[PDB]
């Protein structure tokens, strides 16, 4: 139900 | 990098969010108002993650797509 993280660069 | 606080733009939580990493990201609850300071990231590149300032006072990143820019 909760949203896919979007890719972090860290 | 600077900018007018007056076009300065505010968001709401759609969704609770939880930090992986507290020394960049910072917390959310769904409904929590802040303010948007940077949709760069910390080298100013396009960034899905932006810097946000909240009701607490915390500044930090959170996923782009987990608010909704008040307009």
């Amino acid at each position: 139900m909760p949203p896919t993280l979007p890719h972090r660069d860290w | 990098e600077p900018i007018d606080p007056s076009k300065l733009e505010f968001a709401r939580a759609l969704y609770d969010f939880v930090p992986e990493n507290p020394e960049m990201e910072v917390a959310l609850k769904k409904g929590d108002l802040m303010a948007i300071l940077s949709k760069k990231d910390p080298l100013g590149r396009d960034s899905d993650w932006w810097k946000v300032r909240t009701k607490n006072g915390n500044i930090g990143y959170i996923p782009y797509n987990y608010i909704e820019i008040i307009k």
